[PDB]
């Protein structure tokens, strides 16, 4: 195509064990949400899983809806909206 | 304040924000 890109078959090459999480934070990105519903034949990990992404989901809602219901300064809706996920995301 | 310190800086257009002091005045009988 003519484009640059690095070599990144080498750079695994020579540092895979950082690869491996730097491949992981990519596919954790980028992941399809299930086709799938959760049933009683599915594995425990999976449910645990679920219910762990459930949880943090439900905290990060509660978390921006107490400090919505704060109202901390009664004041842009969309840069409001981003330092608030901001502020939620690393309390 | 750091609820403050985020919120404010970000939409007016790295920072530490350090303990704040605790001053505290009092109009009752003095000792």
């Amino acid at each position: 195509q003519g484009t640059q890109a690095d070599d990144l078959v080498s750079a695994i090459q020579q540092n895979a064990n950082h690869f491996t999480e730097l491949f992981c934070r990519a596919i954790d990105n980028n992941m399809p949400l299930p086709t799938k519903e959760i049933d009683y034949k599915d594995d425990v990990l999976d449910v645990i899983l679920n219910q762990r992404r459930l949880r943090n989901e439900r905290m990060l809602s509660d978390r921006t809806n107490e400090i919505r219901s704060e109202n901390l300064m009664d004041t842009p809706p969309s840069s409001m909206n981003d330092a608030l996920r901001e502020v939620v995301e690393d309390e | 304040a750091k609820r403050i310190s985020i919120l404010s800086r970000a939409q007016s257009a790295l920072n530490s924000l350090p303990t704040f002091q605790l001053i505290l005045n009092s109009n009752a009988n003095q000792i």
